[PDB]
């Protein structure tokens, strides 16, 4: 089972480090690194599901 | 083997593995080590083994 703890770090997995469906080629990145607080991120407006006919 | 075969189906990150079948002649032919003092996890069977 993925360790959620490492060296006193946040440890969070997914494919999306890479992208290996989404994308083609594949970025190759295994991990990232760093102060996640210096990235700003947010929803300005989330819908929830809609159902059109 | 054991060890790769586990980790020919966790090896993606997908599909979680649980539950191993095993022969008793392949139970027996696994190591009966056990984790010493140092380490955590200690007077633990290190393998599924036969002995235990």
């Amino acid at each position: 089972a993925g360790l959620d703890n490492w060296r006193g770090l946040n440890v969070g997995a997914s494919s999306t480090v890479s992208g290996a469906p989404e994308m083609s080629p594949a970025s190759g990145v295994k991990a990232i690194v760093g102060d996640f607080s210096r990235v700003h991120w947010g929803f300005q407006r989330n819908f929830p599901i809609e159902l059109i006919e | 083997d054991l060890v790769k075969a586990v980790g020919l189906i966790a090896g993606a990150g997908l599909q979680v593995p649980n539950g191993v079948a095993l022969d008793p002649a392949f139970s027996f032919a696994l190591s009966t080590e056990v984790y010493p003092k140092g380490s955590p996890l200690a007077g633990q069977p290190m393998y599924p083994a036969a002995g235990f």
